[PDB]
RNA sequence: UAAAUUAUGGUCAAUUGUUAGUAUUCAUAUUAAUUUUUUUAAAUGUUUUAUCAUUUUAUAAAGGUUUAUUUUUGAAAGAUUUUUUGUAUAAAAUUUUAGGAAUAGUUAAUAAUAAUUUAUAAUUUUGAUUAGAUUGUUUUGUUAAUGCUAUUAGAUGGGUGUGGAAAAAUAAAAAAAA
């Protein structure tokens, strides 16, 4: 039965098409990948707050550095003269 | 459907014992004096008595002493045969016996027949040596049985033994002994 | 192992037994009736929640008209709809890793979804059950049997590890000059 | 009926037996609370333990705090002796003579060839260590055992000038054994347990006396208080019982 | 249940059940046939069992690892921030 | 646990089997081990309609008024022997009749010799208890030309399903020692003409045609008219 | 089957055999006294066939 | 096995070390009596109730936990059983087998064990009461049995106790021995209340190492 | 089922559910049941390679004192028939007990006699098994049994000392299961044999004009059967094999 | 101790009684409920097996508990053979009564001890123990709202101690080895 089926299975062309349900497990983990709308440390609802704020986990931190070089005085003409509209650069 | 969870553990694989729930409640005082009276009713003892703690059966020793205090029947033995029959029942029917009869003791027992009563006895013992105890006979067995059929002058039983010798299990019958009950002479001497 | 068996709701093998995937709902007037795919133990208590491993989904056994989609002249799509929410990761976990059991009606659902081949209990009573004999089967098998290693490699990729390392990613991951 | 159904003190699993055994095969009984009985109860003490090679050789010289005349210690130990001998006179060979009482600050093995260089050097470094330390008033109460109940001694309680002692000791320890390689029976980075040895069982004795001092003798004195004593004098000594009625002394330092 | 037909070996007893399961060689053969069929089913079935097991294990490998990536970066960030606050302290 | 049916495959409860393993499933109940059993009810069940029109006496009824004609006693005995073989023959009923209590003879139960099943017992020794028809029976199992290394108590010796055949060749006196018969693969060089293997580990029998008829005439493939 | 088992007080209809416990479960409390001691000479009187066969044995 | 000789070898080669400072007891902790869980678990002396990832210096064991096995007759309510009961002492390393017997005699709490004189034996061979554990190579892994006076008489029906199932217990012996303490005549709370195993537990043949059918 | 971790349930002193300790009784047949299949293995070993304490001469002699710290466990083979000093002699004529020596007697040396010996104090034992004739096994020259006259005066004996009523462990037979080859079938091709030139190889399989004679047609059994042996977990014969392969049971 | 913008962002808090000098949450209001109405339940025979037995089938009877209720895999899941592992029974917090007094097989150390081991013991006014009432720590109603006001039910000692676990004596609506 197995072999017959493999045969007529591989014979049809509408197989060889990935089936999202059959092929994998999207997310194995018990906890969600990103924050969805659950109440905050103040007890306020998901709709009442946006993630990425002051409650979010902290991001943390002689001569000259490599950040000194790239920088340039606006008095001197820059690298390739991209035609900025004057109004925008104002 | 096992009684595992209905009765005490020790009652597992309990078969053939009458109304086993009895032996569950025997500890309670009333059931217990009921048992005292029961044992006394069974007799064989000097004292008030009760079967031990979790035991459903009676003890081996007690039923043995019941069996050996129980008076045998036949209190009048006359022929040597009846003596030997009572001895036969003493040895080989003794409670929980290991030992088993030998064809030679059946010879010895079949040689004492006189009256037809005794023939009935020895034939019942023979019935016991075939059916009950499963013992193979010898050649001379049917010789002995034949001459003992002849002593009391009943030859019906001989030919009845001949027409079917397989159920009684005589595996060898000398053909001349067949002739004797089948219509031909020259048997003895 | 109960002295007096609870007679009406028997089960195999004591409590709580295997994890099993059941379909269940409180009983009501047929018009509103819904079911729940639930992973739970074999022996339930008064309330189904005491032993509940996971909640696999709602299933509504009322063919529905699709008013969500714009009314479509395609023939097929205007058949009525049957709506079911499967949680497929807890399914593949419980069934795959934890080795679940299955009642039959959930099986039929999960078959319509392409998670499982159709059940044992779905019978077109048109065909009979097949016959069998060892030497005809044997002739067919001698005719077609694949090579040993091809098959071993199949069993490898299906059961054991799938994602493997082709030459290029090895060559891409091995350390360069200052530590090479 | 007079207490808990299963007394909590009786609940014991032995994991040094085996996974399947005690369920099925056999049951193992023991009196398990002799083994559990702790370091406070037995009177044991964990002394700096020697490395094997050092464990082989006898000690020769030791550091000692010398006890002055008119101690509280010597007096009360004498009373203790009297009481002990009246109870059991089998102690008589165990007991140390009240004349030989001293505090042991550390023990050491000196080879006999380099002997003079080492006593000179030691004495010098020792004098340098204790130059700044003024006299020490220490407290003695409680008893304890070394060497599996063979050595019975009086503890030095860390309630007093003891703190200074520990620094002081830990200095000579890092000089004597650290600087000029000398065999201190332990590691020079570890501190010795200071003690007053009261009763003792030597290797020769062990046949007539027994393998351990029976705890029935010193049980009642186990926590007894021997009092405070101030000590100005440090010695480095070679072990001889004969010469002065006291240990033969190869060096001294005065704390003042 | 286990089906006990009428042509199974009847037991004559008043002390117990009326019919013992014991089989006419026919019934036995029949049973073997039906069983074979069902075997054909469970083959695919538990095959799919171990397929989903590896699926889930693999997806766990990938996602859990990504989680360790992100999480460790977080944890390092916090630790940096803390020891900074202690320099400031 | 140890040895499942079709590996673990759980798709049904019956999919496992009627037992999960040969071994006892609870360690506290040993006798639950998988044996080969025999229908004790039917195969004891001795016929009391052979005992009709008989007048059996009893063991402890010895009385003079009690017992009966020697002819009566004889036909009674015959009806009792007829009572005991009324289903089949117990081993101790076969062995008491053979010379030397049938030591060395090959005792096969009926079903062991039919179908692809081939098995018997080479009897090592026997104990008769005071009662015959009961007892203990030791021996060597031989299964498809393969033989046991040491003797074993022969199981279900007391159930009357047993046949054997007396050969003088195999008989051993009580003096000597019953040898275990040769396992045909090892001690005797295998030969096709003397012994051919009925069935081997991967083999099974072809379909008998009338079973097939019955099953199709059942499932309704081949029609059947009243 | 079921009708046979029904006569038992089994609470769950379990195909187990469970007896009762009557008030008098044993002979002595049901009034019955022992068993009558058999007269031995009475049952040692030879039977009819035996005497008749003495009659054809002496002829 | 592997572990035994691996560790023995390690000890032996650690003692032959010329240069070692010795351990620092500040870095070598003892064990705790304080840990989660209700039960008090006794472990090996090289093991601890916390997680210690570093392997400690091999030490010689100065108290060896010997096990000594006895035969006992348990009342199982269908009759007597013969099963095994261990006593476990802590015997000082250099101790004499005489002294080991003495330890054993002091450490058993069962009234049914030490009644008469007994000899310690390994694999059937008796040991000298005179000599040390050192000579007989007794490692705590060793199997040590204990043989009583009457133990070779047990194959009879005399020395082996008589169960009220098959034997008379008389007014003679109701006032003596395990028979007395047992209270054969059933009480309301049912007496000492021993363990029971039924007759058909092992089948018709009793428990064996060899499969008898 | 697996054995559980520890017993916290019942008091230890009372010990509760315990598999009975198996003891070997020398009065009964069961004794031999244990000891016999060992002996055969032992003798087999002796037929191939040397083992030190197996062959010895002139019995053994020890004091009354050291009797039990030396003897128990001892197993050795002597040439003649002489029964040990100070042992009451018991003949084993009971058939059941004898029965277990069947394999050893047919496929190794034939057993002439078995003897159970008990001493004056009754606390020792000796199992004494006298074989008649040469082995039905081949014996190698460098083997232990090659030092004996009774093999290769045709009677010789095996002596086994033991304590009574002990578990079937401390009779020491399991140290003997070392397996050495019988070199008899290859002795033919050694440089030593002169029949090595009468040997001829089959390198190629011979050309086959036939097929195997088809087995007798299958008769389906007529009686009542206990059901699938698969589903009942019965090994194929109730004898040996895996429960997954149902070969040779009724079908 | 300075303002702020690259401009409405991060998603709705919103209160409705016709009274009677004045002081004080108090009759008649709405919402929620009981008064209030047969459209969601249901009937008995659990079941195999090797036969007088043995395998499978573990939390709805009542009693009134406020410092109170806590636990394993040895069963099944479960995959190949045999050994094979360790993890558990313990705690912390929340605890009612208008007018308030002592409680008790009793604490801690010893230990597989002690119906008479040792001790200056334990619980209580920071509210105990008895006694009353009462089914404990995601469930309701009212409300703009810190509140007020509900929440069922379910673990009731031991006495041959079976069983992995006592949850084991009608009262299912859990397919229980084809
Ligand atoms: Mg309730
Ligand atoms: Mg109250
Ligand atoms: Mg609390
Ligand atoms: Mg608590
Ligand atoms: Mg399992
Ligand atoms: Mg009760």
């Amino acid at each position: 039965f197995r072999d017959v089926e493999e045969r007529r299975h591989s014979r049809d062309v509408v197989n060889e098409l990935p089936n999202p349900w059959y092929d994998y497990v999207a997310h194995a983990l018990p906890f969600p990948d990103r924050d969805a709308g659950y109440p905050d440390e103040y007890g306020d609802l998901g709709q009442w707050r946006a993630p990425g704020g002051p409650g979010s986990p902290v991001r943390g931190p002689r001569g000259y550095t490599a950040e000194w070089r790239d920088l340039r005085n606006p008095m001197r003409p820059p690298e390739f003269p991209t035609p900025w509209e004057r109004k925008y650069r104002q | 459907a096992s009684l595992r969870y209905r009765r005490p553990y020790w009652m597992m694989f309990l078969k053939g014992v009458d109304n086993w729930k009895i032996y569950t409640v025997i500890q309670q005082p009333d059931h217990q004096r009921t048992e005292m009276l029961y044992q006394a009713w069974l007799g064989g003892l000097d004292r008030p008595y009760t079967r031990p703690k979790c035991m459903a059966n009676q003890p081996l020793w007690l039923s043995k002493k019941r069996h050996m205090l129980r008076k045998e029947r036949l209190d009048g033995p006359e022929t040597p045969l009846e003596k030997y029959v009572l001895e036969w029942h003493k040895k080989f029917h003794s409670f929980q016996g290991t030992e088993r009869p030998t064809p030679d003791d059946l010879h010895t027992a079949l040689d004492l027949v006189e009256r037809p009563l005794d023939l009935s006895y020895a034939l019942q013992l023979l019935g016991q040596c075939r059916n009950l105890n499963n013992i193979r006979f010898a050649k001379e067995t049917f010789l002995v049985f034949l001459e003992a059929c002849l002593r009391v002058g009943r030859r019906d039983c001989a030919e009845y033994a001949l027409e079917h010798a397989e159920p009684l299990g005589f595996w060898f019958i000398d053909e001349d002994h067949r002739r004797y009950l089948q219509g031909e002479q020259t048997w003895y001497k | 192992a109960r002295a007096v068996i609870k007679r009406r709701s028997p089960q195999l093998w004591g409590a709580p037994g295997a994890p099993i995937i059941r379909m269940r709902g409180h009983h009501v007037v047929w018009k509103f009736q819904s079911y729940d795919l639930v992973v739970e133990h074999t022996h339930k208590r008064r309330n189904s929640d005491i032993r509940l491993l996971h909640y696999l989904g709602k299933h509504c056994p009322h063919p529905q008209k699709s008013l969500w989609s714009p009314d479509t002249p395609v023939a097929q799509d205007r058949h009525l709809f049957m709506l079911t929410t499967v949680d497929i990761d807890a399914f593949k976990y419980w069934f795959g890793v934890k080795r679940c059991r299955l009642s039959m009606k959930p099986w039929a659902l999960l078959a319509k979804a392409g998670l499982l081949p159709p059940s044992l209990t779905q019978n077109s009573k048109i065909m009979p059950k097949p016959l069998f004999d060892k030497e005809s089967l044997m002739r067919y098998y001698l005719a077609n049997r694949k090579d040993e290693d091809v098959m071993a490699r199949e069993k490898y990729l299906n059961y054991e590890n799938s994602m493997v390392k082709t030459e290029e990613e090895r060559a891409a991951e091995r350390p360069v000059a200052p530590y090479l | 009926e007079r207490g808990l159904y299963f007394p909590i003190n009786h609940r014991i699993v032995d994991h040094r037996i085996a996974p399947g055994v005690t369920v099925e095969e056999t049951d193992v009984q023991s009196r398990y609370r002799r083994e559990l009985r702790t370091n406070f109860a037995t009177g044991e003490t964990r002394q700096t333990i020697a490395p094997p090679w050092s464990a082989r050789e006898r000690p020769t010289h030791f550091f000692s705090l010398r006890l002055p005349s008119r101690n509280s210690v010597t007096l009360r130990v004498k009373e203790m002796h009297n009481h002990l001998l009246f109870s059991h006179q089998q102690c008589a060979p165990m007991l140390v003579s009240p004349t030989k009482l001293h505090i042991t600050l550390g023990v050491m093995t000196i080879p006999e060839n380099s002997r003079e260089e080492l006593v000179k050097n030691i004495q010098q470094s020792m004098s340098e260590t204790f130059a700044c330390v003024q006299p020490l008033q220490l407290r003695f109460r409680g008893l304890g055992t070394f060497d599996f109940g063979r050595v019975l001694f009086i503890r030095v309680v860390p309630e007093a000038d003891f703190g200074r002692l520990e620094r002081a000791v830990c200095d000579i320890r890092r000089r004597v054994g650290g600087v000029l390689g000398v065999d201190l029976k332990g590691n020079p980075h570890d501190s010795y347990v200071p003690h007053v040895t009261v009763a003792k069982i030597r290797p020769n004795q062990r046949q007539q006396l027994g393998d351990t001092i029976p705890q029935s003798l010193w049980a009642d004195y186990q926590h007894h208080d021997f009092g405070d004593v101030t000590l100005s004098t440090v010695d480095l000594c070679r072990m001889k019982g004969s010469p002065d009625g006291y240990y033969h002394t190869e060096g001294a330092v005065h704390l003042s | 249940r286990q089906i006990r037909p009428y042509y199974n070996l009847p037991s004559k007893s008043e002390h117990g059940r009326k019919m013992t399961g014991f089989l006419t060689p026919y019934r036995h053969w029949m049973w073997k046939q039906n069983e074979l069929w069902r075997n054909v089913h469970e083959a695919q079935f538990e095959h799919l069992r171990r397929v989903y097991k590896r699926q889930w294990l693999e997806s766990f490998r990938v996602n859990a690892d990504e989680y360790i990536y992100k999480y460790n970066i977080t944890k390092a960030a916090q630790l940096a921030q803390w020891e900074c606050e202690m320099k400031e302290q | 646990r140890a040895d499942p049916l079709n590996g673990g495959s759980s798709m049904t409860l019956g999919s496992k089997g009627s037992k999960l393993s040969p071994e006892p499933h609870r360690r506290r109940m040993p006798w639950t081990a998988a044996k080969e059993y025999v229908p004790g009810v039917v195969l004891n069940a001795r016929d009391k309609m052979v005992l009709d029109g008989v007048q059996l006496l009893d063991i402890e009824s010895i009385d003079r008024a009690s017992q009966l004609d020697p002819l009566e006693v004889l036909r009674a005995v015959v009806a009792t022997r007829e009572y005991n073989i009324s289903t089949g023959k117990n081993i101790f009923q076969l062995a008491s009749q053979a010379t030397y209590n049938g030591r060395g003879q090959r005792f096969y139960r009926k079903e062991w010799q039919e179908g692809t099943y081939d098995k018997y017992v080479t009897l090592s020794a026997i104990d008769f208890d005071r009662d015959g028809n009961k007892g203990t029976a030791y021996g060597y199992i031989t299964f498809h030309g393969e033989t046991t290394t040491r003797p074993v108590q022969v199981d279900f010796a007391d159930v009357p399903g047993w046949y054997m055949d007396f050969v003088e060749e195999r008989a051993v006196p009580f003096t000597g020692i019953v040898p275990p018969p040769p396992s045909i693969g090892t001690d005797v060089p295998v030969d096709p003409h003397s012994y051919r293997l009925k069935a081997y580990p991967y083999y099974d029998a072809p379909n008998p045609p009338e079973f097939v008829e019955r099953l199709l005439k059942d499932r309704g493939v081949l029609p059947d008219t009243p | 089957e079921w009708l046979y088992y029904k006569q038992f007080k089994t609470v769950d209809y379990s195909y187990r055999v469970i007896p009762e416990l009557p008030e008098k479960y044993r002979p002595h409390q049901s009034g019955i006294d022992q068993a009558p001691l058999p007269d031995y000479r009475e049952i040692n009187k030879m039977p009819q066939w035996a005497e008749c066969e003495e009659r054809r044995q002496s002829k | 096995g592997h572990y035994q000789q691996e560790a023995f070898e390690a000890r032996k080669r650690f003692e032959e070390s010329t240069t070692y400072p010795g351990p620092i007891r500040a870095a070598t902790p003892g064990d705790t009596r304080f840990y989660s869980g209700s039960l008090e678990s006794i472990l090996h002396d090289t093991d601890r109730h916390y997680w210690r990832a570093v392997t400690d210096d091999p030490r010689v064991q100065h108290l060896i936990p010997l096990r000594i096995r006895f035969k006992i007759f348990t009342w199982v309510t269908s009759g007597w059983e013969q099963r095994m009961q261990v006593v476990q002492i802590m015997a000082p390393k250099d101790s004499t087998i005489a002294q080991v017997k003495d330890l054993v005699i002091v450490e058993n709490q069962s009234p049914y064990l030490c009644v008469s004189s007994f000899h310690l034996a390994i694999d059937g061979k008796e040991l000298d009461p005179q000599k040390t554990l050192g000579e007989y190579g007794i490692t705590e892994q060793s199997q040590i049995d204990a043989i009583e006076q009457n133990d070779h008489l047990l194959h009879r029906d005399d020395e082996r106790p008589r169960d009220w199932t098959v034997d008379e217990i008389t007014a003679e012996d109701v006032k003596r021995s395990p028979y007395k303490e047992m209270e054969m005549q059933p009480l309301q709370n049912l007496a000492p209340r021993y363990e029971a195993r039924p007759k058909g537990y092992f089948g018709r043949t009793y428990y064996s190492g060899m499969k008898q059918s | 089922s697996r054995r559980f971790r520890y017993n916290t349930k019942f008091p230890a002193l009372v010990s509760y559910n315990k598999l009975p300790w198996e003891v070997v009784n020398h009065e009964t047949p069961q004794f031999h049941m244990h000891v016999a299949p060992h002996y055969e293995q032992l003798l087999t070993l002796a037929a191939s390679s040397p083992v030190p304490h197996i062959i010895g001469s002139k019995h053994i002699d020890v004091p009354r004192e050291h009797r039990l710290r030396l003897l128990p466990g001892m197993l050795y083979l002597l040439d003649g028939d002489t029964l040990p000093g100070e042992f009451t002699i018991n003949r084993v004529l009971d058939p059941t007990a004898l029965q277990y020596y069947g394999r050893l007697s047919s496929q190794i040396v034939t057993v002439e006699a078995v003897r159970m010996l008990v001493p004056d104090d009754l606390r020792l034992l000796c199992n004494c098994i006298t074989f008649k004739g040469p082995l039905h096994l081949p014996v190698a020259p460098y083997a232990s049994l090659a030092s004996l006259r009774g093999a290769s005066s045709n009677c010789f004996t095996l002596y086994h000392f033991v304590r009574p009523n002990r578990p079937p462990k401390e009779l020491q037979l399991e140290k003997y299961y070392i397996h050495a080859p019988c070199v008899a079938p290859l002795s033919e091709f050694a440089s030593n044999s002169d029949e090595r030139g009468n040997w001829r190889p089959r390198l190629q399989a011979p050309k086959r004009t036939r097929r195997a004679t088809p087995l007798p047609a299958y008769r389906p059994p007529q009686s009542y059967l206990m059901g699938l042996a698969e589903r009942l977990a019965v090994v194929p014969g109730g004898c040996f094999g895996r429960r997954s392969l149902m070969w040779g049971h009724w079908f």
